[PDB]
């Protein structure tokens, strides 16, 4: 376990370094259109967040249906986690993309769209008000990850463990109480399953989407949306 | 065949 | 204000410990179907919400909160509280939950209603997980209590969440006294408050088979048709 | 007047 033998500060680095690249909306507004640049987007993020996963410490370790079952679990929460990320310092939007900025009125496009909106916006609030740092959040990102497929199924918790290890760590680092550490640690936990809820209502809107043909989704898309 | 695994796989 | 924001971490534990409802028993007696097996979860569920709704109101804090409010992280929190009190009294008795002590389900007895063993198999994962952690009663009621509160806030602030402090540091006050290293207490109180989401998880899912069922078409109480219609 | 509404008053 090379994972498991990491300082805090090395963990960090290596999370650092996997971020996945920013990626643009293929962008030049309908429910059809909307959902297409989305669908879109969503599915090359895929396959980037595949590269990140991978460079992701202990995961390489897991055998190749356990990477999938992690992977057709988490990731939604994953991208959503990141779309709350970019959106942070655009207060009352969403940041899809650089050039693919939406404000929830253009949620009311797609039914379904805008209660899940206002999810992500609270949540993007949240992270702001607790002003979230880079680093915590790749941590945040990889518990997810690690986490969201880990009891539908020992290593994925003591790699989840350095992970809250290093968590606690930059807490320190940035000066906080021992009493704030573990309360902030927890308003983050905390958080978690708010991602989650957001992630099971877009499963469930998108997969009325696929039936209703508003548009069409990528195989890769298929894949994941058919494992839930 | 599902493209899951093609893509873990490198 | 107060009061709640002002309690000793060990009258926090007890606050909770007297505010914890019974175990409730099944009306069971005759062979199942989809239907009598339904109808029997459904009248227990409906019997322990109402205790719900009377020891949220004994959660130290809950009552400062606005009447609306009130509703809203009840109507959120609600089948999470049941699975999370679900898995707890089912964690002696692996493989099987223990929905009420003369209503004990195996895996097999899932599968009368449809979708209801991928969820069975999931409270049984977490039912491992708490016995492999061994969780502990008194951990057990803060999290049951971070649920309520949790569940719906980011759907609606700061007194929730200075509550919610209290309880994590309530939490850690628990494990500092079982002898914890500091290290160990904030790897518990994370193995824990992550727990929390895969409990999100199946609530979302026993939600969505519910609201099957209300179509597919057992009768459910009049509360419990309100509950749930709360999240469509 | 839901009937959590009640419960949740008396
Ligand atoms: C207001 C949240 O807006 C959304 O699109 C969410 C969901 C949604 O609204 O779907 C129907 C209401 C969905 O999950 C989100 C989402 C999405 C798409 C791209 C991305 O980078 C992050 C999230 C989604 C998405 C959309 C199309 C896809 O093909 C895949 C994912
Ligand atoms: C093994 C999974 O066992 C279940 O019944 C889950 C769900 C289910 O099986 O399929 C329908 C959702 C459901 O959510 C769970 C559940 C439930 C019912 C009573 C209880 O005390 C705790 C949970 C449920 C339940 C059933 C009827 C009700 O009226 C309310 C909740």
């Amino acid at each position: 376990s090379l994972a498991l033998s990491l300082t805090a500060d090395q963990m960090v680095s290596a999370l650092l370094d996997a971020e996945p690249p920013i990626l643009y909306s293929e962008y030049d507004f309908s429910e059809a259109s909307m959902m297409g640049l989305l669908t879109n987007l969503a599915d090359r993020e895929l396959v980037h967040m595949i590269n990140w996963a991978k460079r992701v410490p202990g995961f390489v370790d897991l055998t190749l249906h356990d990477q999938v079952h992690l992977l057709e679990c988490a990731w939604l929460e994953i991208l959503m986690i990141g779309l709350v990320w970019r959106s942070m310092e655009h207060p009352g939007k969403l940041l899809f993309a650089p050039n693919l900025l939406l404000d929830r009125n253009q949620g009311k496009c797609v039914e379904g769209m805008v209660e899940i909106f206002d999810m992500l916006l609270a949540t993007s609030s949240r992270f702001r008000m607790m002003n979230l740092q880079g680093e915590e959040f790749v941590c945040l990102k990889s518990i997810i990850l690690l986490n969201s497929g880990v009891y539908t199924f020992d290593h994925i918790h003591r790699v989840l463990d350095k992970i809250t290890d290093t968590l606690i760590h930059l807490m320190a680092k940035a000066g906080l109480t021992l009493q704030q550490q573990h309360q902030r640690l927890a308003q983050l936990l905390l958080i978690l399953s708010h991602i989650r809820h957001m992630s099971n209502k877009g499963m469930e809107h998108l997969y009325s989407m696929k039936c209703k043909n508003v548009v069409p989704l990528s195989d890769l898309l298929l894949e994941m949306l058919d494992a839930h | 065949h599902k493209i899951l695994h093609r893509l873990l796989q490198d």
